[PDB]
């Protein structure tokens, strides 16, 4: 029969599919580890994909996955427990150490560049004819903490061109600097803006970035990372 | 308390955008269209600018050629008469030649013929609009996985008004052009051949429609929990892995014992929804022409 | 086993009950008090399958299938073999479903990230509480739930419907029927549109969000935009659920005609109801 030949088919396709799929999506984090960092023995049953290049552009040069895959980076953990599957405590402060919620990832320290070779991030000062188009401006503003305290001032909003989107709220401290703060990870309020991750305390700690007018993959991480961070490890003033 | 950004909390507009060059007509792109503070608290505010080269033109009028052939006919129905058009709106319908007229066009206008020069523009107005698909995409240097997504789209449509009634003989198969009539010849469709949830191709394609909304779900989600680690620019984490990419993944690995990468995730995406009108266009393309109720075929296979 | 990247993350903390009693992964699963839960839960409404599995007769997986109490027995209890089972069956699916989102809360809370997901698991749970639960207990009975098999409760989704008429014209089940086609719709283009982008031409260098843009803006003058579509998504799906919920929640109680004939309010509108021509005249 034709609609058997049809379905029973289509079933032989669906396997081969989702093995395909499945294999696609093993480019990145395998091969599978041991706690220890070495590789573990059972993979499971699909086996890695030939590899892939994208070619980058901006001459910022290739991606190849799957690949050596590497931390590159200290990871201020330690096993808990004589066996595997267990939590790894933080040796240090994990909000500094960035590990766990507060963890960042070692990408490139260069910034994105839109289609155009320009910087996709940029502080609204610095990005020609962009303003707040609706909404209450955050910009005057002063920034609260979880503890209630005041931890600074809002004194520009940096933006993605490409997307014409806010994605960080600069805000100055009392030491006169600044640092970058995740628009999603704010709360603007009409007499301010709330920061429920962090305490005023904690706001110093927030990596800061080399230049002052732009900010790289690599400084977005570790400013993302340790302000998320603070939900659990900020508890204690919160 | 915490910011879900399902909304934006603060809009921002800068120049109008308007775009990459690449390998584009230039001349062919409008200018920009007014911003919407409206769109711009879910999405972008920018409206345009609009390519539109000849076949641009060429699909937005058999397109609007189309419409208008149902339409005037609508009017026909309601006697021409404003109140009586509204009213009954969605109970005028369009519909094909009667199964005498076989794959002919014989069949009067009010009978048929009308319903064919509508076809005719509607199959005029979506391949020409494929063909736009694949072009703007070449023209741009990107991959043909959109045309390729849309073709599938176009495989349950033109099983449905094109392939299928060829094969059966006769245009009467075929699906009117109407609100409620199109839903009573999906439900008849079904009654006449048995009770589609037999046939394994309709359950498939439902799997999928639902699987595309579970998945859309999740990677919707997944990515606005993690646009605080910037989750959603999506081809810079393809390229250079951040945080936020991996604690989507272990978010995932931790939940049900497997993740997806942030490119891989999409190859589930396209796939998941694809299939919906794969799986359906084979499954009503076979209705009829080789199994006349699928209660029956299923007790023999 | 880890993925490369994972250990940094494996840290104490998150769980909302018992502390780092259970704070702890099983391979790649994460555990926490909810994943035992979870499956006790599930493990105990299994068994009670298989259970009646064997007073029904049959291990096929296409055959066996739990039928809740018969309209007689009303929102009471039954007999083991006569609903009771069932009735359990739910208890434990609810258990079980609520269970997952709460270890998926556990898991958001561990990697300090948003709770969307399992927010919007929740509205997925809701509609499956809606056919067991909500509209059983408005109707005043467990024998308007769906019965659990595969191939059964396709039948109560067939006669639940055919009870109406063509279920097409519920109006909530037209705005459902919508989100969940868009859905698709959206879901196709996005993937596309990142993959075309990830995977240019031969040779080529990958494009950007700004190709992305560009890419839409030209072919039907409007981009959402990356945050958006994923914003897009997750609201079509979630409101394809809600109205699906909303189109069975208001059938057999608030409407329980033909729902063709529900339409007749607008046709009957004062000002053209009784004017002639058209289809109604
Ligand atoms: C109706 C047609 C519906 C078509 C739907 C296509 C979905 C799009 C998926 C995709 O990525 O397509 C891209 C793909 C590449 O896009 P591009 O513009 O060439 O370049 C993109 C980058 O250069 C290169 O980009 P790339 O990396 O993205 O493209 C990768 C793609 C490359 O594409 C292909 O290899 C061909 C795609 C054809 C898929 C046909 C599906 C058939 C379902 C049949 C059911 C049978 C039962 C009845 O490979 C796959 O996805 C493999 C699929 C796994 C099949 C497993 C089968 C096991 C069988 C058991 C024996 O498009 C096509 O290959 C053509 C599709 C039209 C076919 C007619
Ligand atoms: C709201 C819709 C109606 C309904 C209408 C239909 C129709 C119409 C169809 C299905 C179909 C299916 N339905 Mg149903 N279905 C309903 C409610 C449910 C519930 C539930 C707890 O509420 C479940 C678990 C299912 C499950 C299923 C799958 C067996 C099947 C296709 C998977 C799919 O589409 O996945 C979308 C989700 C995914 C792809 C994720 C993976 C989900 C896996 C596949 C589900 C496993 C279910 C399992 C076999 C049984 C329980 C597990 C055991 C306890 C271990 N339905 C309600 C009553 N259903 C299709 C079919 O082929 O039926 C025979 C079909 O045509
Ligand atoms: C009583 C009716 C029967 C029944 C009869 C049918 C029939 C008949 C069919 C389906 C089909 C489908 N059914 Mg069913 N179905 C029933 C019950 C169900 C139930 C349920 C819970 O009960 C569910 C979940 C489904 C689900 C589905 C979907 C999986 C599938 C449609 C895919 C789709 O997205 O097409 C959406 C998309 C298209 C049709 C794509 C074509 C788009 C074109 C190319 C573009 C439009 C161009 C245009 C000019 C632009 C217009 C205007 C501009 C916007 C301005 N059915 C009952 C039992 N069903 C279809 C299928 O494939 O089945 C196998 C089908 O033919
Ligand atoms: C002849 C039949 C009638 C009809 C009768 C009905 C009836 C009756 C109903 C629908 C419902 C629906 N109909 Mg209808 N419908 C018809 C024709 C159609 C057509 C079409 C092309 O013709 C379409 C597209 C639809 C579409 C729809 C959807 C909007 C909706 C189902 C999705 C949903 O709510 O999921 C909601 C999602 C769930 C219920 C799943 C919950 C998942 C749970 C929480 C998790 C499962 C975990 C699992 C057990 C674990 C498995 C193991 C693991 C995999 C390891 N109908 C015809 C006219 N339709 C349903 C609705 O609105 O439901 C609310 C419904 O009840
Ligand atoms: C994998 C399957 C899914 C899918 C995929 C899909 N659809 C697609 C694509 C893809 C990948 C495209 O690339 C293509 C697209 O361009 O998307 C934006 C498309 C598309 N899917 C569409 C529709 C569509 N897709 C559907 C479904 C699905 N599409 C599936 C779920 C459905 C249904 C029934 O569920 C519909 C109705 C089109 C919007 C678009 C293809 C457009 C096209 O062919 O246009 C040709 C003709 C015209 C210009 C039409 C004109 C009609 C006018 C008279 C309208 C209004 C006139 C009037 C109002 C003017 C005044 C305006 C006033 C409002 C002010
Ligand atoms: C709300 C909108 C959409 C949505 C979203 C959604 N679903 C989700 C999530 C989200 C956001 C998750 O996070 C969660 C997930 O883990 O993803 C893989 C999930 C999920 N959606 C699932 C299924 C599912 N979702 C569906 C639908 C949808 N999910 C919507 C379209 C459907 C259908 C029918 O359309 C199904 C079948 C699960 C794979 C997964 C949740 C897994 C889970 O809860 O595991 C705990 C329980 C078990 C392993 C076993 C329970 C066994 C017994 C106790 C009970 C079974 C009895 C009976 C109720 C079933 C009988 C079935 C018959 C009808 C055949
Ligand atoms: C950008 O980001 C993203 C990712 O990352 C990069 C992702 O991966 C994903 C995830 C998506 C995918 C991997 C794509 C494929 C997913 C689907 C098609 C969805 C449908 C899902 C399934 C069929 C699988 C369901 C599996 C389950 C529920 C696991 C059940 C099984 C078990 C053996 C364990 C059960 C038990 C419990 C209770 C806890 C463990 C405890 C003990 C054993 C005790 C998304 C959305 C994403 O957006
Ligand atoms: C990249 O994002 C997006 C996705 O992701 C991949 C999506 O999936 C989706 C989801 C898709 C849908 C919901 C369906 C498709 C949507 C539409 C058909 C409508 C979208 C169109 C608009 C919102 C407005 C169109 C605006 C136009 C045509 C204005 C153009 C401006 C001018 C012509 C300027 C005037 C100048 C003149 C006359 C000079 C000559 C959307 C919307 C999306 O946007
Ligand atoms: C009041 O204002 C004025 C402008 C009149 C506007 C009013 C217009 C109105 C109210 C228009 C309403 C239109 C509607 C309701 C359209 C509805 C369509 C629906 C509900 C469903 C469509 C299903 C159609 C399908 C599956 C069509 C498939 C078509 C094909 C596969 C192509 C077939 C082509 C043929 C037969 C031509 C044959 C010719 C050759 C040789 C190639
Ligand atoms: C991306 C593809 C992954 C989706 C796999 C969906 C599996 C659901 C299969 C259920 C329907 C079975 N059938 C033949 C009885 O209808
Ligand atoms: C019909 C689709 C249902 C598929 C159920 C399969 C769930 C797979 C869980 C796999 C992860 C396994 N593991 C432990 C090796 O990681
Ligand atoms: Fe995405």
């Amino acid at each position: 029969d034709l609609a058997s030949l049809a379905i029973y088919s289509f079933w032989i396709f669906l396997a081969g599919l989702i093995y395909y799929l499945q294999t696609e999506n093993m480019r990145e984090g395998y091969p599978l580890e041991n706690e220890d960092g070495t590789p573990a023995a059972n993979q499971g049953p699909f086996p890695l994909p030939k590899p892939k290049t994208f070619i980058l552009p901006h001459g910022r040069g290739t991606l190849t996955v799957p690949g050596p895959e590497s931390e590159d980076r200290p990871i201020a953990l330690a096993r808990t427990a004589v066996s595997e599957g267990f939590p790894h405590a933080p040796t240090g402060d994990p909000m500094k150490d960035g590990v766990g919620p507060a963890s960042w990832v070692a990408r490139r320290d260069l910034p994105e560049l839109d289609g155009h070779g320009h910087n996709k991030i940029k502080p609204m000062k610095a990005a020609a004819g962009f303003h707040v188009s609706a909404g209450k401006n955050p910009i005057g503003l002063p920034v609260r903490g979880c503890d209630l305290e005041i931890a600074g001032k809002v004194v520009d909003i940096w933006v993605d061109i490409p997307e014409q989107m806010a994605h960080f709220l600069e805000v100055e401290l009392k030491d006169g600097s600044t640092r970058l703060l995740p628009m999603q990870m704010v709360k603007v309020q009409s007499n301010r803006v709330h920061v429920n991750a962090l305490s005023s305390d904690l706001f110093a700690g927030i990596p800061t970035i080399k230049s002052p007018t732009e900010v790289t993959l690599l400084e977005e991480d570790k400013i993302c990372g340790y302000v998320a961070g603070g939900l659990m490890y900020a508890a204690p003033k919160r | 308390a915490e910011y879900q950004n399902i909304f934006s909390q603060v809009q921002v507009r800068g120049p109008a955008d308007l775009g990459m060059t690449e390998d584009v007509n230039l001349a062919n792109r409008s200018g920009v269209g007014p911003f919407s503070t409206l769109l711009g608290w879910f999405g972008n505010a920018q409206l345009g600018p609009i390519y539109l080269g000849s076949l641009g033109v060429l699909s937005l009028f058999s397109g609007l050629m189309w419409f208008f052939t149902i339409g005037i006919w609508f009017w026909y129905q309601a006697g021409w008469n404003p109140a009586v058009f509204l009213r009954d709106l969605f109970f005028f319908s369009l519909e094909p030649p009667a199964p005498e007229y076989g794959l002919s066009f014989a069949a009067p206008l009010k009978e048929g013929g009308l319903w064919l020069i509508a076809s005719f523009f509607m199959f005029v107005a979506v391949w020409s609009w494929w063909g736009r698909t694949y072009l703007r995409a070449q023209a741009l240097g990107m991959g043909k996985h959109t045309a390729w997504a849309f073709l599938s789209a176009i495989w349950l449509w033109m099983v449905l008004g094109f392939i299928r009634p060829i094969l059966m003989g006769s245009w009467s198969e075929a699906v009117p052009y109407g609100i409620f009539s199109h839903l009573d010849w999906t439900n008849n469709f079904s009654l006449v051949h048995g009770n589609l949830f037999y046939n394994p191709f309709h359950g498939l394609s439902i799997a999928f429609l639902y699987g595309s909304a579970l998945l859309f779900a999740m990677h919707g989600a997944t990515i606005l929990a993690v646009s605080r680690f910037g989750g959603e620019r999506e081809l810079e984490q393809i390229a250079d892995r951040g945080t936020a990419a991996e604690r989507a993944a272990l978010f995932w690995r931790w939940t049900m014992g497997f993740n997806a990468t942030m490119e891989g995730i999409h190859r589930w995406a396209i796939w998941m929804a694809v299939l919906v009108t794969l799986t359906g266009g084979i499954g009503i393309l076979l209705s009829g022409t080789v199994v006349d109720n699928w209660y029956v075929w299923g007790q023999n296979h | 086993a880890l993925l490369s990247f994972e250990r940094k993350y494996r840290v104490p903390g998150g769980t909302l009950v018992g502390g780092n009693l259970f704070d702890f992964w099983v391979g790649p699963f994460y555990v926490g008090f909810f994943g035992v839960a979870t499956f006790f839960f599930a493990a105990l409404g299994i068994i009670l399958i298989a259970w009646s599995a064997v007073l029904q007769g049959t291990w096929n997986p296409q055959l066996i299938s739990v039928y809740p109490p018969a309209l007689e027995y009303g929102l009471g209890g039954a007999p083991l073999a006569k609903g009771g089972l069932w009735q359990i069956i739910t208890i434990c699916a609810t258990g079980a479903f609520v269970s997952w989102a709460l270890r998926e809360v556990e898991i958001c809370r561990k990697l300090g990230i948003g709770y969307h997901i399992p927010f919007a698991f929740a509205f997925a749970i809701l509609a499956y509480l809606t056919l067991v639960l909500f509209r059983p207990v408005m109707m005043g009975a467990w024998g308007y739930a769906f019965p659990y098999g595969i191939w059964t409760h396709l039948d109560w989704v067939s006669n639940t419907g055919y009870t109406y008429g063509n279920f097409h014209y519920n109006p909530a089940h037209m705005i459902a029927i919508s989100f969940f086609f868009t859905n698709a719709l959206a879901l196709a283009l996005h993937g596309a549109l990142v993959l075309s982008a990830a995977n240019p031409e031969k040779g080529k260098e990958m494009r950007t969000p700004d190709h992305e843009n560009t890419f839409f803006r030209d072919l039907v003058g409007y981009s959402i935009g990356t945050l958006g579509i994923h914003r897009l998504g997750l609201l079509l799906s979630l409101s394809a659920v809600f109205f699906s919920a909303l189109c069975m929640i208001i059938t057999g109680t608030i409407w329980f005609d033909q729902w063709v004939d529900w339409w007749q309010w607008w046709v009957k509108l004062p000002w053209w109801a009784n004017i002639p021509g058209g289809i109604n005249g």
